[PDB]
């Protein structure tokens, strides 16, 4: 759940959908390092997600 | 190699829609047709088709 330290507003919460313009104010918070999913089908499928 | 088309069972969940097909076209690219028909020829091989 990353959220912005500067006001600390909840901007983005876990396990979404991945879009364009929530990436420029996540990295624009500071917060320069995430953590993306490995979900591909086939060997490791969407299952608990 | 033998060409096996795979039945539900070991699908995925986006491996549903798909039906699966041997279309027959021509040395062009161009789709043959069926007897005395319009048709393009779609002969969909069905569960577990060597």
């Amino acid at each position: 759940d990353y959220i912005d330290e500067s006001t600390g507003e909840l901007i983005c919460a876990a396990n979404m959908e991945l879009s364009l313009d929530l990436l420029a104010k996540l990295s624009q918070s500071g917060h320069k390092r995430i953590e993306t999913l490995f979900t591909n089908d086939l060997d490791h499928g969407p299952y608990i997600s | 190699s033998s060409l096996v088309v795979l039945d539900s069972a070991e699908r995925t969940a986006g491996g549903k829609d798909l039906r699966p097909a041997l279309k027959i076209v021509d040395a062009q690219g161009n789709d043959v047709l069926i007897p005395g028909t319009d048709m393009p020829a779609q002969y969909f091989l069905p569960g577990k088709a060597i």
